[PDB]
């Protein structure tokens, strides 16, 4: 009766692994930071100096 | 106070008021504005008597 109970065991092994990747692979996604555009330059009111 | 000023379709005016502006020494002077995008505009005002 080896055959019988040996492919239980490798069935279930099999799930538990997948939706372990599952779990895994969604974390993964949606972490990813990014960035920012900066806006337009800035527009220059004034330059000047003083001692 | 607010920080941004609109107005419409039909005339305005301006009315700006600096203490340190002297009719006696100064032949003229010169108004800016600036946009809310960025862009601006220029218009120049005698000031001399006449």
């Amino acid at each position: 009766v080896s055959p019988v109970i040996a492919t239980l065991l490798l069935i279930l092994i099999a799930v538990a692994a997948a939706v372990l990747l599952y779990t895994w692979v969604s974390g993964l996604s949606a972490n990813v930071a990014g960035t920012q555009v900066t806006g337009k330059s800035l527009t220059l009111i004034q330059a000047t100096w003083a001692r | 106070i607010f920080d941004v000023a609109s107005a419409s379709q039909s005339n305005f005016a301006v009315v700006i008021w600096c203490p340190n502006v002297n009719p006696n020494v100064m032949q003229s002077v010169d108004v800016k504005m600036v946009f809310s995008d960025g862009s601006t505009w220029e218009a120049s005002v005698p000031l001399s008597i006449t």
